[PDB]
């Protein structure tokens, strides 16, 4: 397996890290914020091999799609967004029914 | 729901989705005349800057 | 000169019929396209006829 | 009315069920057409008309199709859900009105 | 053998004409410089496809 | 043994026109390979699309 199909069978196997490929053929991996806490230890004999660096910090204002690397680290970037986003709004629904319910029972 | 005069907030959302349907129609409409997809940088972005430089 | 002069003004003015046809059967379905597309415009404003009645 | 309210949500989930098989079943339409391509280039690569060259050309196209059918297999997903990828596994899908009503459902 | 030599030498020299020339949309193919280039073929991240032309 | 290419081709005597025969020869193989590999991903990509569709 090459890079892009390892990045596709790491994807597969674990919903919690995304993978992808660079420019150059650099696999970079993305923990969500929301779903990970502190850093990565990556270990192993292809971690060994490929090499990895420390976790950098990204936003969706850090990211830039000037490059295939950073476009394929923005769809991960915003789907942590999009689930970020759809939480709160859960928590809000469930609050104006909440709140639909207490009307409700006031009313009574 | 208190039943009120001067708010009609329900058609409020009436005319909202209306005005979305009304745009919906305006673009397949224009679209369907020239005949792309692309009739301005609206609809892609670098799309437009790709066929036009092919 | 004469046989090779001619050629190259065939190349340069001379109409080509396969490109020309069907440049003029597509425009006849652009026209066709524009036609039906603004039959079904004309009755945009008619949509509006309907909340006040 | 408990028992109404509980059926609706029984078809639901019962619609459920059947989109989510409804996806994977489709990806496995493809997978039929491209197992039987490769049919038909090991039947072609087996003539003994085709010298050493033309059997590394259906070598290409075997080993190109061969790497789609693990991507087949590693992206398709429902809504990021993996499913033939064998991380799926056996889940049950309720399809009742009351508690341990469920149909278990499973893939290779 | 300079006649079929001539003929040789502008053939040679049209196939660097096309190894050079031919692009897709100011991206030259054939030249070398295209190397290998991930195409995206899926609806989540890192599920693209390398093609390279030499 | 000294490199040649289709460049280095001169067909101005028997020897080099007898080692051209062969050296196109070696590069039709170079050409018709990657044409073929090509081939494979372009119908890789139609049964991906098929898929992606459905």
């Amino acid at each position: 397996d090459d890079l892009e199909e390892l990045a596709t069978y790491i994807n597969g196997q674990t919903e919690d890290v995304k993978a992808s490929v660079g420019e150059d053929g650099k696999l970079q991996l993305f923990a969500s914020s929301q779903k990970v806490n502190g850093d990565v230890t990556i270990g192993g004999g292809l971690g060994g091999e490929i090499g990895f660096d420390a976790g950098r910090n990204v936003t969706v204002a850090d990211v830039n799609v000037s490059t295939v690397a950073g476009s394929q680290e923005a769809v991960s970037i915003l789907d942590g967004a999009l689930k970020a986003v759809d939480s709160q709004r859960a928590s809000l629904g469930a609050f104006q029914n909440r709140f639909g319910h207490a009307i409700s029972n006031l009313d009574n | 729901m208190a039943i009120n005069v001067n708010t009609n907030v329900s058609a409020m959302t009436a005319q909202r989705y209306l005005n979305g349907a009304a745009d919906g129609m305006q673009k397949s409409m224009e679209r369907l005349s020239s005949g792309y997809k692309i009739n301005s940088a609206r609809d892609d972005a670098a799309g437009l800057q790709i066929s036009n430089r092919l | 000169v004469n046989e090779n002069v001619n050629a190259s003004r065939s190349r340069i003015r001379d109409t080509d019929y396969a490109r020309e046809t069907t440049a003029m059967t597509k425009a006849q379905i652009l026209q066709q396209a524009s036609t039906s597309v603004l039959a079904q415009a004309k009755q945009s404003p008619s949509a509006a006829l309907s909340l006040l009645g | 009315t408990s028992q109404s309210r509980g059926l609706d949500m029984a078809v639901k989930n019962a619609n459920d069920g059947i989109s989510i098989a409804q996806t994977a079943e489709g990806a496995m339409n493809e997978t039929t057409n491209i197992l039987q391509r490769m049919r038909d280039l090991a039947l072609q690569s087996s003539n003994g008309s085709n010298s050493s060259s033309e059997r590394r050309a259906i070598q290409e196209e075997v080993s190109a199709l061969n790497d789609e059918l693990n991507r087949i297999a590693e992206t398709t997903s429902f809504g990021g859900n993996k499913l033939l990828n064998g991380s799926f596994g056996s889940k049950s899908f309720q399809i009742g009105a009351d508690s341990g009503e469920a149909v278990m459902l499973s893939m290779g």
